[PDB]
C-alpha cells in the first residue's frame, strides 16, 4: 500500500523510506 | 554488526551517505535493524531519511507501527550500545553518533540492554 501522510517511499530508491516533516507533529 | 554493512561495501555506503547528506542536510539518514537476541517483529525497510527535528519518541511511534507492536510491548533503541533519550532529536543523535559512512545506525530491541 502507498504511504503519503507520515512516510513515503523515496522516488529514486524504493529502499529508502522518507519520513515527512508532518511526522514532527506526532504525539 | 549490521546486515546492511555485510551486504554493502563501505565505499558504496560512504558514497551514498555523502550524497544524501549533501542533498538533504536538514535530514538524517538512518539504518535501523533488530538487535541480536531481540524477540520482536522484523522490520520491512531498514533505510530511513528523517527530519533532523524529529524526536526519538516520534521515531519510536513510526517504528512501532511498522513492526506491529502492541501497547504493552516495549521498544528500545541503541546507538553505539547507548539508549538515546526519548526527547532527543534525530539530528542530535546523528551529530554525536554517525558512522564514517555518514549514516546513523540504530539497533532496536524489546529488551533495555543491547543483545540481552
Amino acid at each position: 500500500p502507498v504511504e503519503e501522510l507520515l512516510t513515503m517511499e523515496d522516488e529514486g530508491n524504493s529502499d529508502m523510506l522518507v519520513v515527512t516533516t508532518k511526522a514532527g507533529l506526532l504525539e | 554488526k549490521f546486515v546492511y554493512k555485510e551486504e554493502h561495501p563501505f565505499e558504496k555506503r560512504r558514497s551514498e551517505g555523502e550524497k544524501i547528506r549533501k542533498k538533504y542536510p536538514d535530514r538524517v539518514p538512518v539504518i535501523v535493524e533488530k538487535a541480536p537476541k531481540a524477540r520482536i517483529g522484523d522490520l520491512d525497510k531498514k533505510k530511513y531519511l528523517v527530519p533532523s527535528d524529529l524526536t526519538v519518541g516520534q521515531f519510536y511511534f513510526l517504528i512501532r507501527k511498522r513492526i506491529h507492536l502492541r501497547a504493552e510491548d516495549a521498544l528500545f533503541f541503541f546507538v553505539n550500545n547507548v539508549i538515546p533519550p526519548t526527547s532527543a532529536t534525530m539530528g542530535q543523535l546523528y551529530q554525536e553518533h554517525h558512522e564514517e559512512d555518514f549514516f546513523l545506525y540504530i539497533a532496536y530491541s524489546d529488551e533495555s540492554v543491547y543483545g540481552l
